């Protein structure tokens, strides 16, 4: 009997990274776990090593990111794999995501509802990540999504200024924002030690959706070794853009500094947030809106209620796997109507794309679910 | 240099016998008369324990150096128990005989029984015990002579199950002492010098000294659903060394006594033809013979179908009232005879069972009777001989052992 | 969670297998692979693609027609 | 001398770019014409430079 | 009745037949199942777990069986049926006399 | 003769020992050679344009 | 008068072929009684797809009768002259051996030629011994160890004549007619194939010319059967059935063969690791670390190495019996064995083998019927008897160095075949028993 | 209120492995010291910078010497000014913003720093501004100092056509054109918006080539570990 | 040293028998013997 | 029986060296795991370029920036400072005292005591060239001391009560260690770079 099983450390690891019995079948959907972790690691190295090198001083902050990207040695390179990493966290966060909803691994619910909050995180993490170079889009992004908070009524207005500590975004928020953006991706790596935790509980799900104790293989080589080429692929991707065109996910404002009185003309969040920000944009009324937008997220802790079907995955289910790539498509449109300016025929797209988004998921996918029992006399 | 045994009887009692062969091997044995024949009520299963307790710690060496040291020079340390004795057995080559000796009085003269190492070694018990009783004979002998016996040799050779975690270090000390002496011992060799084992005995195996088996007649049964039924019925037969014996066992080859061919179907064999007669399906039968110091038992075993257990056991002892009865003829009695004669043979072939024979002889008889006196008492037996055994099993009081699903084994007084 | 051993009740299954120093890493790649994929693409095509022919569409109309929108109008 | 002013022209008599001109030269003497209308040209002018400068850029680079 | 011709289609669409599954071994693992799976005697027990591996080793490599090999829409057997419904019937016994 | 990577096996990669120390002394080998050919293959395709191909014209 | 000089006198072994080729080997000392028996290269690698078996069939028909001994007479005649009657068939050698009074030697040598030459093989008897052997067959799936070892074969052999069980499937059982047998005989059981074999109280000079007189009808001389080499693969089955209590696991490496003067280095490494069981004195403080560990931690309940020999290839390795959670454990410390023994085995520990071995084939050899085995199979094996004074001088060779040269030979970043029955759950993934084929230092 | 969105010049850094040209670098540097340094300023830009890229370490020496820069305080403690030296940054024309809207009737000139990485477009953007400069199209004025160029959102912008046929003589002697002059300038404002740009491709086709190594042969090592069960077969066999 | 006739386990299933040839031989016809070692696996005689 | 089972082909999975069931594998054994272990290897010094890459850009970040490294260093002209006269300069955010020294002032501060001295240093070993000295200016509390003043006749500090002599020693006063002599090489035999 070996030092693996043995020893109370390398027993936690030769349980969850060696021994872990995972499913024979497991396909390449369940991969971004493993690449959530290493876009975790890679944004706070680059990140810490960033720290070294920035301020959080509203007159020098700008400066700050600059110099990194032109005497820093490497600073560049450091910087645009932080930045571009930022938009490979997301790419993972939503493949990984897409992956739960469509083989129903939702069904495990601490680890879902763990998996809404780390998303959640993540998100809080990026807008005030965004915010620290002190560009334009920075600064009035920044501004436009905080002061959301003031349609609240009684206590909202205070609430902002809050947040603030002061009566626009100014120096307390940036140092603020600093501090909390360190902080914070330490507090995500706790609680996505917590989802792990509960997901060895149950083991993997699979593509299948049927139970796989029949047929499981150890993690180590099988999965060691795909993660590794997974984890190359990561690296390939994020350094394709770092060293080929590292401003193609971002947007030209940014580069020029803060500026309290010059508006910006299309004022918008970073990518990943233009799905959510179109739903804000179709509901008229702020506070309705404000509620949407919140809602769009949210309802992610609502799918495990909303199944109907008996069958746990959409493999064996035509008409959910249609509505599935539906949602899907609706959300790149979503992401696109989010980039518009608000405008004829953008507006009228965005409000249809809205309401079918919370359609497909509040009643045509469940609703399919059901008809293919029926389908099934189930 | 031809070699032939030589044999020494000390004054106080033990024996010491040895063949000189020059082989490269040497076995030495050391027999006691400590079977479990030698245990009462109180002690049930204490020379089951000490069968499995050498190793354990002596005076002169440990627990540790008794496996490492004999491994050491690829030995083999061997103990041996019958219902009447012990048999303690070391093999080498023969330059390490003399560290293997050390080890074998150790074991024998000075062992320690400590009380954390006997407690230790009382599931030991539970698992000898449970791999043998695997071995469906094992029950059905075990309740034979349990059932034949009233004291002596109605003792089982494992422990019963009551008496598994209970055998104290104080009742291992007391059998040792009280039955490992020198008049009770017989110190055999191979491969080593009769002088130096005669030294051995004098100077590490002069130890000072420390109820006849009432046969009863009664039957056990053990009811456990097993689609075959195992059944011995035997009777009292005569003592080893009487010449009464030797009757019984041409009467065992006579009936059959196991087979000669493989796969054969037994031609010569009594019993085996009696059976088979009537009942064709999957069956064995053997004729049984033990014999002791003070007594013997004399029959056959049965293995046959559940519901034809009746008809088997019935057929078999059929066959030997024939025999008793007087339907014996000479051609019988001679292919009877050389069996017998080729079978002791055979068995004293290896260095093993010669050395076992040595031994037996030499505890239950005075001195080596060779292998052609042997054959010379086998021809002694007059067809007659055969007869009064034979006359003597069938009116003769009667105990019986069965273990299966018995629904069709008849009791002793359905016969 | 769940140690190997203590998964679940499985009988009278043989399971043959190769060493990986006995095979070669890509057998029938191409031969068997090709194949493979399109029968894979087209099982799973017209739920797949549907929706994103639809946003090319939704897309392409919507771009051209807040271009024209913000033409004049001859009159 | 302008290697750029010389290409300008060469892309100018272009099938797509004399069209667009024409465009051009209808609404110039339409408002510059009429009286009290809002209506202005810009928006001809840029069809026109959107099909001249793509054909400028094409091969423009190579006299530099 | 009439949906009949629907029924065929979908089992086919759906498409756990080129598997070689039978449509209760495609249901999601919930207590009742559970308890209704363990009821199951040696034979249909040992089947399903086979035609599971079978399933699960052909999803690994991405590959279904032959059409021949196919779980006809008309040999599904409804194995799980008599087990599970007893198993929801009594659950549901008890749910009311908890009341 | 035995073949090329039955060679390399016996060679170099049998005990682990000498496999790591291969890779340490292959990686200082593939480090210079790499980084010399890749940077060649970079400076062919900027013939003429890099501060290294016109230093010459102001010293 | 010492050990060295014990092998020196101990009675030689005598060699003499007949006119056809057979082969007339006895080792002699004044005995009472004898064994003495045919010794033939012939079994399951013999034998192709549609006549396998038929050595195995043959075996069951053997003691049935003869021309001059119709039926029962031939088992008669043994039985009341006191003598024993066996056979045993590998997929190497099939053997007809006789036990008997030193006295009936020449009736002896004429019954065995009688039984290999003249062999009845009745419509009737083949008939009954037909559905013997097809018992036989379901007997032996109870046997877990015979069923894991035939896997092992069927495995690390597969696609041969290697793969094949000795028994033959029940289709071949079944099928099998008159013909395909009395084939299979004329083809196999031939006088330069064949080996006659004595020990105990017998004058060499008198076995030849009894042999002559008996076995002289023997063909000795188209496409003379030559066995191919066999490749060796590895593989792992698998048979999972939790049905039953107790696992059976075993694990082999291509061994080298009978020739290879190799095997007496092995032999040495296979007893430092040695053999274990549950009712072993020894426990805790034996000298195998494999056998103390697994009786301190109850890993199996039993386990032993084996160096399987055939003609150019065999199995080198180990079997083990185990909890169902044990598996994976013992396949630890039984790879950690082989590694250690690759990497650093000590002088003290490999002169414990040598210590053991020497002891092993010098008691083993013990009586007659061992005796004439090692004859009748060493003159088929080596082609010769291989006398205990050469074993000797072979296993004085071996040191700490050759046992580590050897084993890193056979064992190390080596494919083993693996096979498995029972509750396996646990038992390691073959990737992961491969990587532990090797240490990383 | 429409938009015209510029072309795509086949610029000589265009390409993916595809460097700056560097004497364009030396040349637009000069088209931004002779015509628009007394309007915009650079301030990330310090004259050290331009050491390795486009001049010598002497040379950009020699260019910072010309410049006054105020430094202090000395020992009496005020604030005088001396020779700019390699140290320094590109000196800003105005004190401040408010001093350049003034210069300029209200529009404040862009800090040129980031002008390619802060206008979607970039060099293709800034060549099309510059260039583009015409006269305005029927029906059409904006306020006296606003000029008509067609690639400014809004169509009209505050900047008076800065670039002309020779007016600066490049210091290699290229023929001036306005076109030429305008290609240079936007190749040094590429490089003064990433000067890593060289850098970072070298890097990209040095990635690119260990990817090309690493992936198929990291896939090659998966799928010998994964033959295993890639070849595997299962039999079903109850009693 | 040399390793026993019968591996002996506690658990183990028991092994079958079908046939008078494979039987005979069973039948005991002496009185038991047992034996314990160091090296071999335990044996119980008829 | 169990015999009835016979191994499926693995013909289409096989490696060509080992298809061939009457051949033994042992040839090709040696040449198999050569190949395999070859890509394992190629990939771990592949990976290893990487790395050392990563890490070596990762710990550059951390060393001087490019803005810093334009301040180590100040040149000096030489010309510019006549024989006598100390001149002084902003060095590492501190004051940088370069003096022209006379024939005198190198004879005087060539056969002082040796021994004397609170931090005993010679002459020659001060300075690089004769008539050149250049030091950077207190090492008690930090001050900066004044030129041409003190009793020693070089520099004087106005805080405590510290004397230095021409060649930058401390002769009478409370300092602990002499004022430093920075790292300097003359360039061409008109300038100095100090750093
Ligand atoms: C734990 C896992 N369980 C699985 C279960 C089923 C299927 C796949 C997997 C995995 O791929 C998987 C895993 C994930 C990640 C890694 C590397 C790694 C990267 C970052 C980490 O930091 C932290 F914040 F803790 F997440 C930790 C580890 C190796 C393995
Ligand atoms: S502070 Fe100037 S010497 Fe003390």
């Amino acid at each position: 009997t070996n030092i693996r099983k043995s020893h109370p450390l390398m027993k936690i690891v030769n349980n969850a990274f060696i021994d872990l019995p995972a499913p024979s079948n497991i396909s390449s959907w369940w991969n971004f776990g493993s690449l959530l972790g290493i876009c975790l690691i890679l944004q706070i190295l680059t990140g810490l090593f960033l720290a070294m090198h920035y301020t959080s001083d509203t007159t020098t902050a700008f400066s700050s990111v600059t110099h990194i990207c032109r005497d820093v040695n490497y600073g560049w390179i450091i910087r645009y794999m932080h930045a571009n990493g930022a938009s490979m966290f997301f790419i993972c966060l939503y493949m990984h995501v897409g992956r739960g909803l469509y083989y129903g691994s939702y069904t495990f619910l601490e680890t879902w509802n763990i998996g809404v909050i780390l998303l959640l995180t993540v998100m809080a993490t990026a807008f005030m990540g965004y915010v620290l170079p002190w560009g334009q889009m920075s600064f009035w992004g920044a501004t436009v999504i905080t002061n959301l908070l003031s349609a609240i009524p009684y206590i909202g207005t205070n609430l902002v200024e809050w947040i603030w500590g002061g009566f626009s975004v100014d120096k307390a928020t940036l140092t603020r924002f600093f501090a909390f953006h360190f902080i914070l991706p330490f507090i995500i790596m706790a609680i996505a030690m917590v989802h792990l935790l509960f997901l060895h509980e149950t083991g993997s799900n699979n593509p299948t959706g049927i139970s796989s104790d029949v047929d499981k293989i150890p993690f180590h080589p099988y999965y060691t070794i795909k993660d590794i080429l997974g984890a190359l692929l990561l690296i390939l991707a994020l350094m394709l853009l770092v060293l080929f065109a590292p401003d193609l996910l971002g947007d030209p404002d940014n580069y020029t500094p803060a500026n309290p009185l010059n508006t910006p003309p299309h004022i918008k969040p970073e990518w990943y947030f233009l799905f959510a920000y179109a739903i804000l944009r179709s509901i008229p009324n702020k506070l309705g809106g404000v509620l949407a937008l919140a809602f769009s997220i949210l309802i992610l802790a609502l799918i495990p209620l909303l199944h109907t079907s008996k069958q746990r995955s959409m493999m064996f289910r035509p008409l959910s796997q249609c509505l599935f790539w539906a949602l899907v498509a609706d959300l790149l449109t979503l992401t696109w109507i989010g980039g518009q300016p608000v405008e004829h025929p953008y507006i009228t797209i965005g409000q249809l794309a809205s309401v079918l988004y919370f359609l497909l998921i509040l009643v045509l996918m469940p609703t399919a679910g059901t008809i293919e029992n029926k389908l099934l006399k189930w | 240099h031809p070699q032939d045994l030589e044999f020494t009887r000390l004054p106080n009692g033990l024996v010491i016998a040895s063949l000189e062969n020059y082989a490269p091997a040497s076995r030495i044995g050391l027999f006691i008369k400590a079977g479990s024949r030698y245990e009462n009520s109180n002690n049930l299963g204490t020379s089951h324990l000490l069968r499995l307790a050498s190793s354990l710690t002596t005076k002169g060496a440990s627990s540790f150096k008794i496996t490492r040291g004999i491994e050491a020079v690829g030995g083999k340390l061997s103990v041996t128990s019958t219902r009447e004795n012990m048999a303690y057995t070391v093999e080498c080559l023969r330059d390490d005989v003399d560290i293997l000796m050390e080890f074998l009085l150790n074991v024998t003269t000075a062992p320690e029984f400590r009380r954390w190492e006997v407690a230790a070694l009382q599931p030991q018990l539970r698992i000898d015990k449970a791999v043998a009783l695997q071995n469906p004979q094992a029950h059905v002998i075990e309740n034979l002579h349990a059932a034949a016996y009233r004291n002596a040799l109605a003792n089982s050779l494992y422990c019963p199950d009551y008496r598994i975690g209970k055998v104290t270090p104080v009742e291992l000390h007391d059998y040792v002492q009280n039955h490992f002496t020198s008049a009770r011992m017989a110190l055999i060799g191979l491969g080593v010098s009769h002088p130096v084992l005669k030294q051995v005995a004098e100077q590490f195996l002069n130890i000072r000294g420390g109820a006849k088996a009432k046969y009863h007649g009664g039957e056990i049964r053990e009811q456990n659903g097993d689609s075959l039924v195992h059944a011995a019925l035997v009777a009292e037969s005569a003592a080893i060394g009487s010449a009464e014996a030797n009757a019984f066992s041409v009467l065992q080859h006579v009936l059959g006594a196991g087979p000669h061919v493989k796969r054969g179907s037994n031609a010569t064999s009594s019993l085996y033809q009696a059976v088979a007669k009537g009942v064709h399906q999957p069956f064995d039968v053997s004729a049984f013979n033990a014999s002791y110091s003070d007594s013997g038992l004399f029959g056959f075993y049965t293995i046959s179908q559940a519901a034809s257990a009746g008809d088997v056991i019935k057929a078999a002892y059929n066959q030997v009232k024939t025999i008793a009865q007087g339907n014996l003829s000479n051609p019988d009695v001679q292919a009877a005879k050389n069996k017998l004669k080729a079978g002791y043979l055979m068995s004293v072939e290896s260095s093993e069972g010669f050395l076992d024979e040595v031994g037996s002889q030499a505890l239950a008889a005075g001195s080596y009777t060779p292998p052609s006196t042997v054959l010379q008492q086998i021809d002694a037996v007059a067809d007659a001989d055969v007869i009064n055994a034979a006359k003597k099993f069938v009116s003769g009081r009667k105990s019986m052992a069965a273990s299966g699903n018995l629904g069709h084994t008849p009791f002793i007084d359905e016969l | 969670g769940r140690q190997f051993g203590h998964l679940t009740r499985v009988r009278h299954v043989i399971t043959y297998s190769l060493s990986p120093f006995e095979q070669r890493a890509f057998p029938h790649y191409f031969s068997k692979g090709i194949p493979n994929v399109l029968r894979r693409t087209r099982a799973c095509i017209l739920r797949v693609a549907p929706p994103f022919v639809a946003f090319y569409l939704v897309y392409t109309w919507g771009t051209q027609e807040f271009e024209k929108s913000k033409r004049k109008n001859p009159a | 001398v302008d290697p750029l002013t010389t290409v300008r022209e060469q892309c100018e008599q272009l099938e797509k770019c004399v069209k667009a001109r024409e465009r051009l030269e209808l609404c110039d003497e339409r408002v510059s014409s009429r009286s009290q209308t809002e209506e202005d040209c810009t928006e001809e002018l840029l069809d026109f430079l959107h099909a001249r400068d793509h054909c400028v850029a094409h091969k423009l680079f190579n006299s530099l | 009745r009439w949906l009949e011709g629907i029924r065929k289609w979908y089992y086919n669409a759906a498409g756990f037949n080129k598997l070689g599954l039978m449509r209760d071994d495609t249901i999601h693992e919930n207590d009742d199942v559970k308890e209704a799976i363990r009821r199951l005697p040696e034979n249909l027990y040992n089947d399903r777990v086979f035609r599971i591996k079978r399933a699960l080793d052909l999803s690994m490599r991405q590959q279904i069986l032959p059409k021949e090999q196919w779980t006809k829409y008309e040999e599904d057997k409804s194995y799980l049926e008599p087990y599970l419904k007893e198993v929801i019937r009594e659950r549901k016994e008890r749910e009311e006399w908890a009341k | 003769a035995p073949t090329l990577t039955a060679r390399l096996y016996s060679l170099l990669f049998r005990r682990t020992s000498t496999f790591a120390l291969t890779i340490v002394v292959g990686a200082l080998f593939f480090e210079r050679a790499f980084d010399q050919g890749a940077d060649a293959i970079y400076e062919h395709i900027n013939e003429g344009k890099l501060w290294k191909h016109i230093k010459h014209k102001y010293e | 008068a010492t050990y060295a000089q014990a092998l020196q006198s101990v009675p030689e072994t005598q060699v003499s072929q007949l006119d056809n080729g057979l082969r007339v080997a006895s080792e002699q000392s004044s005995q009472p009684t004898c064994t003495v028996g045919v010794w033939i290269d012939a079994g399951s690698r013999y034998e192709s797809e549609k006549n396998n078996g038929a050595g195995y069939f043959v075996e069951h028909l053997a003691f049935k009768g003869t021309k001059n001994r119709p039926g029962n007479a031939l088992e008669k005649e043994v039985e009341s002259m006191g003598a024993h009657l066996n056979a045993y068939s590998t997929r190497e050698h099939t053997a007809y051996y006789i036990k008997a009074l030193s006295k009936d030697l020449p009736k002896a040598v004429e019954l065995l030629a009688d039984i290999v030459q003249n062999c009845s093989l009745e419509d009737s008897q083949i008939e009954k011994e037909r559905d013997v052997i097809l018992q036989e067959l379901q007997e032996n799936d109870t046997s877990m160890r015979d069923v894991v070892f035939n896997y092992l074969h069927a495995t690390a052999f597969q696609g041969t004549p290697l793969a094949q069980s000795v028994e033959g499937p029940s289709e071949n059982v079944r099928k099998l007619s008159r013909a395909d047998l009395t084939e299979y005989l004329s083809r196999h059981y031939k006088a330069p194939r064949m080996v006659l074999a004595a020990a105990g109280g017998l004058e060499h000079r008198q076995l030849l010319d009894l042999a002559q007189k008996h076995f002289s009808g023997l063909s000795g001389t188209e496409t003379v059967p030559t066995l191919s080499p066999c490749r060796f693969t590895g593989s792992q089955i698998c048979h999972r059935e939790d049905g039953l209590p107790l696992a059976h696991v075993a694990i082999a490496v291509e061994g080298p063969g009978w020739a290879h003067p190799d095997n007496v280095a092995l032999q040495v490494a296979n007893a430092i690791i040695g053999h274990y069981d549950c009712t072993y004195g020894g426990g805790a403080h034996l000298s195998s670390p494999l056998a103390s560990i697994a009786a301190t931690n109850k890993l199996c309940q039993s386990f032993q190495t084996f160096n399987i020999c055939y003609a150019d290839t065999g199995l080198l390795g180990a079997h083990f019996v185990c909890d169902h959670m044990s598996i994976d454990d013992m396949m630890f410390v039984l790879q950690g064995q082989w590694m250690r023994l690759c990497t650093s085995a000590t002088e003290s520990e490999v002169l414990r083998g040598k210590n053991l071995l020497r002891n092993a084939l010098v008691s083993h050899l013990d009586g007659t019927t061992p005796v004439c085995e090692d004859i009748g199979r060493s003159l088929l094996t080596y082609g010769r008897r291989i006398p205990l004074a050469e074993w000797e001088s072979r296993i004085a060779e071996v040191d700490a160095r050759v046992v580590r040269e050897v084993c890193s030979k056979y064992f190390y970043d080596q494919c083993p075949a693996v096979a498995g029955f029972g509750p396996i759950e646990q038992l390691p993934d073959y990737n992961r028993i491969r990587s532990g084929m090797f240490w990383l230092r | 209120d429409l938009e015209l969105h510029p072309p795509s010049y086949p610029w000589s850094h265009r390409g993916l492995l595809s460097s700056l040209d560097h004497t364009s670098i030396r040349r637009g540097f000069q088209v931004y010291k002779q015509v628009c340094s007394s309007c915009h300023s650079m301030d990330y830009v310090a004259y050290r910078h331009l050491v390795g890229v486009c001049y010598t370490e002497d040379e950009a020496k020699a260019l910072a010497e010309e410049v006054e820069v105020q430094d202090g305080p000395n020992e009496d403690g005020e604030m005088f000014m001396r020779p700019g030296k390699l140290s320094d940054y590109f000196p800003k024309p105005y004190p401040n913003p408010e001093a350049a809207r003034a210069a300029n009737n209200g529009a404040l000139p862009p800090d040129l720093s980031y002008i390619v990485r802060a206008r979607h477009g970039g060099e293709d953007y800034v060549f099309s501004l510059l260039t583009g400069y015409c006269e305005p199209p029927t029906g059409v004025s904006l306020r006296e100092g606003l000029y008509f160029n067609p690639y400014f959102p809004g169509q009209a912008i505050g900047m008076a056509p800065p670039i002309y046929n020779e007016v600066l003589e490049f210091d290699d002697g290229t023929p001036a054109t306005m076109s030429q002059v305008a290609k240079d300038v936007c190749t040094f404002l590429r490089w003064a918006a990433e000067p890593e740009h060289d850098h970072r491709k070298r890097m990209g086709l040095k990635m690119l080539l260990m990817m090309g190594l690493l992936l198929p042969l990291v896939y090659a090592m998966k799928r010998h570990k994964w033959s295993v069960l890639k070849s595997r077969k299962l039999a079903y066999r109850p009693p | 040293a040399v390793p026993a006739t019968s591996e002996s386990p506690v658990l183990d299933l028991k092994r079958s028998v079908l046939c008078r040839e494979s039987l005979r031989g069973q039948a005991a016809g002496r009185p038991l013997v047992a034996s314990v070692s160091l090296n071999v696996p335990a044996s119980v005689r008829y | 029986s169990h015999t009835d089972i016979k191994v499926p082909d693995f013909s289409d999975y096989r490696r060509p060296e080992v298809l061939d069931s009457t051949k033994s594998s042992k040839e090709s054994s040696e040449a198999r795991k050569g190949f395999s272990y070859l890509v394992t290897a190629t990939t771990t010094v592949g990976v290893a370029y990487a790395a050392k890459n990563v890490v070596s850009q990762f710990v550059s970040s951390m060393s001087a920036s490019a803005d810093v490294l334009a301040m180590s260093k100040i040149e000096i002209k030489l010309s510019d400072i006549p024989e006598g006269k100390n001149m002084a300069f902003k060095w590492r955010g501190k004051p940088l005292f370069v003096r022209h020294r006379t024939k005198k002032e190198i004879d005087q501060e060539a056969a002082v005591e040796v021994s004397q001295l609170r931090d005993p240093q010679h002459d020659l070993e001060r300075v690089k060239k004769p008539e050149w000295v250049i030091l950077i200016g207190c090492t008690h509390l930090g001050c900066v001391p004044i030129a041409n003043a003190g009793d020693f006749g070089g520099y004087y500090c106005p805080c405590h009560g510290s004397h230095y002599d021409a060649s930058g020693r401390i002769r009478k006063g409370p300092a602990p260690l002499n004022l430093e002599v920075p790292s300097y090489e003359f360039t061409s035999d008109d300038m100095v770079i100090v750093g």
